[PDB]
């Protein structure tokens, strides 16, 4: 018989329920990075069909660089 | 390259049912018959409409000039097929071949369609072929072959995604749903 | 007979393929197989123990790690690069103007091996190879002498310093194996063209350095000098610029013969056009005098490319015969190519 | 040394080359037909194909 799923193995999942540290009210400086990330993360995650309507394939690729800061 | 023939379907339906219209409905039809050299489409209407008098040499020199225009492309392919390429020959013949069957009946079209379906590696010309099946499906009010290629085109289209041809198909299924009775 | 039905029961059915580590005069051989395992094997059969030598692949019978038979398996990375073949249709008779240049190298490559009777009785024996070069970008015209050589004996071509210095070395060992494999295929010809080892600017990938590059080249000289190998594996060197290579390389080889490639004259260029256009069909109005007069310092492949582009342009009209107006208009394309930048 | 290879130039994007290719990439995204492809391409000189 196979794995349920999913009972792992390793990592594991969860552990993030008692976290995270602070909300997003902290960093307000960027505002041009958040407009990219928010649209590249929470919008495709909330509505999968809205992209198929307009005929644009939402990517999953998010790359960040520049530190410091 | 469709509406000149589509309005002919309009005028054939305009002539068929009412027997009271003997003037403006035949005049525009002959106006479109003297042009594009529609040959087979007017025989079925010649049995219902008047037999004249004379057509004969007027449309015989036009169908012989259409056969000279037909045989000049048929004489261009074997000089073209001596050289070789990708689609540059077989696609050169099919468009004018479906226009040459636009002159008459379903024959040259139905052979050209299954001919070009094995040529094109993209859906661009495929769905164009489908549109030819739909326009002829309206002329001969034959709903048999238009329900098939449409089902096959929707799968190649949505693999996949489109704008112009997608919204086109949205109207096509509306024309079929209004041909039969589907209101919703 | 009965031995075939006997020894097979000892090795089979399963068996492993290991490597030989070292041999002991007690007929116990130490074998190494995946991964990191040792043993004492003593077998008196199928050996061939003297020809094996450590560093070769041997079988391992499960019980117990015994070697029934010897396996020499190639394959191998380097053995793949020597063949095959070509045996090209081109000959040394398809080139002209270098008759005075070619006479000595053709003689030097056919000096040994074929026509040995006047060589062996004279007791000369200069088996150090030959060295080629020329301007501006030729050396392929000297390769047009290697095609005739490919028609005879065995040939191998190793060109470019990238094959060593692209990564860290281990230096020459890649060349060191070429020597010995060519010794197993002796007689064979090894040709090297365009040696940039000292002429390169930027190394490939991440490797260093300018002076380590030199040391792998120097070990190539001692390999080539050499102490002590009499085998051939005849070696031929060629490049564009001989001034880059160090004079340290000339005494071991080639001390007897090196050739220089001169620029072709009017008579030679006429011959060249003759040889290429032999197979081609040209219009009656094409003359060979004005063509070579208008051209200044061009090799065979230049007059080749202008004909190739003339036939390519003639394919647009689907004509097998190239007219002189089409030929000149096509010629102006390569003429404008070299003159654009 | 001019020997041997085939010479083919890679052209920069052109206006008339921008029109058709614009439609091509516009084939996958739902839009109305009130869009003027003539004026939109002239506003983008140079740049690149990508
Ligand atoms: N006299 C001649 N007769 C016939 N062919 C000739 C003659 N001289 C030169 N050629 C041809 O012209 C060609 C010249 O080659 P070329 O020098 O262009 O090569 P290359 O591209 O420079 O090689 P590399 O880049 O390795 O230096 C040769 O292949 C040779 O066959």
């Amino acid at each position: 018989d196979v794995l349920p799923p999913e009972a792992d193995s390793s990592i594991m999942m969860l552990t993030s329920d008692q976290k995270p540290d602070v909300m997003y009210a902290d960093i307000g400086g960027m505002d041009i990075q958040k407009q990219e990330v928010r649209e590249a993360v929470e919008l495709p995650l909330t509505h999968f069909e809205l992209y198929k309507q307009i005929g644009i394939d939402p990517p999953r690729g998010v790359l960040m660089y520049g530190p410091p800061g | 390259p469709k509406n000149p023939d589509l309005r002919i379907a309009q005028l054939r339906f305009l002539l068929s049912l009412p027997e009271h219209r003997g003037d403006a409905a035949v005049r525009d039809e002959l106006m479109a018959a003297v042009r594009d050299n529609n040959m087979a489409p007017y025989y079925e209407a010649l049995c219902k409409s008047l037999d004249w008098q004379i057509d004969v040499d007027l449309l015989n020199k036009m169908k012989k000039a259409n056969e000279d225009e037909l045989k000049r492309l048929d004489e261009e392919l074997e000089d073209a097929e001596k050289n070789l390429g990708e689609s540059e020959i077989r696609d050169a013949m099919m468009a004018k071949a479906e226009y040459l069957c636009r002159i008459g009946d379903k024959e040259g079209a139905l052979t050209a369609f299954r001919k070009t379906y094995d040529k094109t590696v993209a859906l661009g010309h495929r769905l164009d072929i489908v549109f030819y099946l739909l326009r002829i499906g309206l002329f001969y009010m034959d709903n048999d072959l238009i329900t098939r290629n449409t089902e096959k085109a929707k799968s190649l289209i949505e693999e996949g995604g489109d704008w112009d041809r997608r919204n086109r198909l949205k109207v096509y299924q509306g024309l079929y749903c209004v041909a039969i009775r589907d209101f919703k | 007979e009965e031995e075939r039905s006997k020894v097979d029961d000892l090795r089979g059915t399963p068996m492993s393929v290991g490597t030989l580590e070292e041999i002991i005069d007690d007929n116990h051989a130490i074998v190494s197989t995946s991964v990191g395992s040792e043993h004492y094997v003593s077998i008196l059969s199928f050996v061939d123990k003297d020809l094996l030598e450590p560093g070769c692949s041997v079988l391992l019978n499960h019980k117990v790690h015994a070697v029934i038979g010897v396996l020499m398996d190639d394959t191998d990375p380097l053995v793949t690069v020597m063949k095959v073949e070509k045996a090209p249709q081109e000959t040394y008779a398809d080139i002209g103007g270098l008759d005075n240049q070619i006479q000595e190298i053709k003689e030097s490559v056919e000096l040994p091996l074929t026509h040995p009777e006047y060589y062996e009785e004279m007791g000369i024996k200069p088996p150090k190879g030959v060295i080629l070069y020329g301007p501006p970008g030729t050396g392929k015209t000297l390769l047009a002498k290697a095609v005739a050589n490919q028609t005879s004996a065995t040939f191998l071509r190793v060109v470019g310093s990238e094959l060593i210095q692209k990564y860290l070395g281990d230096g020459p060992k890649l060349v060191r194996e070429l020597f010995r494999v060519a010794e197993e295929h002796a007689p064979s010809i090894v040709f090297i063209d365009e040696i940039d080892a000292i002429g390169t600017k930027r190394y490939d990938s991440n490797s260093g350095g300018e002076r380590e590059i030199q040391r792998t080249m120097l070990e190539l000289l001692n390999q080539l000098d050499g102490f002590d190998s009499r085998g051939d594996v005849k070696v031929i060197m060629a490049t564009n610029r001989i001034e880059t290579l160090d004079p340290a390389l000339i005494r071991p080889g080639r001390i007897d013969r090196k050739i220089e490639f001169p620029l072709p004259d009017e008579k030679t260029k006429k011959r060249i056009f003759q040889i290429h256009t032999s197979r081609m069909t040209l219009a009656d109005d094409v003359t060979l005098d004005d063509l070579i007069m208008a051209k200044d310092d061009l090799s065979g492949a230049d007059i080749k490319a202008i004909c190739t582009e003339a036939g390519l342009m003639a394919l647009r009209e689907r004509r097998m015969k190239v007219t002189n107006e089409d030929f000149k208009k096509s010629k102006e394309n390569v003429l404008y190519k070299k003159q654009e930048g | 040394p001019g020997r041997i290879d085939r010479k083919i130039e890679f052209p920069p994007p052109n206006e008339e080359a921008r029109l058709d290719i614009l439609k091509i990439h516009s084939r996958k995204m739902n839009l109305t037909r009130g869009i003027n492809l003539r004026k939109i391409a002239e506003l983008m000189p140079g740049a690149s194909g990508a």
